[PDB]
């Protein structure tokens, strides 16, 4: 959840607030 | 292709353990150490298809006929990566093209564990609602922070781009299918892997996962690449290449 248009960013994964307000993020695996 | 030598038995959040080797193109990327951070396809004898946002490098490893990652018995084949293409068109800021070509240094030997899933022709079409499989060793849970040993796999029903929008709005592309919300979700980890459904007798790459919720919420629709608006450049790279 969030506001429309921000990106953000997981352990290792870039997430894009979309239009709806939600954080939709890469699934991508991330060692740290 | 898509024919595995060991019929799938078919009863990642709230996925399910696969039999072993019953998916043959599921490939796994790791890095120099080992680290697993993306699943991938197998096309061919030569070539691996991923998720661009994956950002793979020749400095990583293809590992094919892989079911438990954990165990040292099985008769895996690490495989170098000769050259990495990346599609001209990925944006990291809508996550749309999110595909990626890997050519292997040396072509894999196909057997009853490994072999290669089918691509779908650039008219073909999945209607809404079709079932289809995806697999991976993504997480079992947002809360666990560490993959499953072995390769997990689930049903999941495909969504209309129409319906997927009242989830995520304008962010979904024509390069994009969706999948999910019926009780299971991919995950950390997934990204790269496939997403196949059963045409004609065979199993057909339809769908790369790309992106979702950001706590694998199994009541949100996944976000998968869509492989029939990306065949006609993947056809080309190989014919070119």
């Amino acid at each position: 959840k969030c506001t429309p248009g921000q990106v953000k960013q997981q352990d290792c994964n870039t997430c894009t607030c979309t239009p709806t307000g939600v954080w939709g993020c890469t699934l991508m695996g991330c060692q740290p | 292709c898509g024919v595995p030598a060991i019929q799938p038995v078919l009863s990642i959040v709230n996925g399910e353990e696969a039999v072993p080797g019953s998916w043959p193109w599921q490939v796994s990327l790791q890095d120099k150490t080992g680290f697993h951070f993306c699943g991938g396809s197998l096309i061919n004898e030569n070539w691996v298809v991923t998720a661009a946002h994956c950002g793979v490098t020749t400095s990583d490893v293809v590992v094919a006929g892989e079911f438990d990652q954990g165990s040292s018995s099985e008769k895996i084949q690490k495989l170098k990566i000769a050259k990495v293409f990346k599609n001209s068109k990925y944006n990291s800021l809508t996550i749309n093209n999110d595909i990626t070509l890997l050519k292997l240094s040396t072509a894999a030997s196909f057997s009853q564990t490994v072999s290669a899933v089918c691509l779908p022709s650039a008219s073909d079409d999945f209607a809404a609602g079709t079932t289809c499989v995806t697999t991976g060793w993504g997480l079992t849970r947002y809360t666990n922070a560490n993959t499953p040993d072995r390769l997990q796999q689930a049903s999941l029903p495909l969504l209309s781009n129409t319906n997927c929008k009242k989830y995520w709005g304008t962010k979904i592309k024509d390069a994009m299918i969706c999948a999910g919300a019926s009780g299971v979700s991919s995950c950390m980890g997934d990204s790269g892997g496939p997403l196949v459904c059963k045409k004609n007798g065979a199993w057909t790459l339809v769908g790369i996962v790309s992106w979702g919720s950001s706590t694998c919420s199994t009541s949100t629709p996944g976000v998968y690449a869509r492989v029939t608006a990306l065949v006609n450049w993947v056809q080309q790279t190989l014919a070119a290449n």
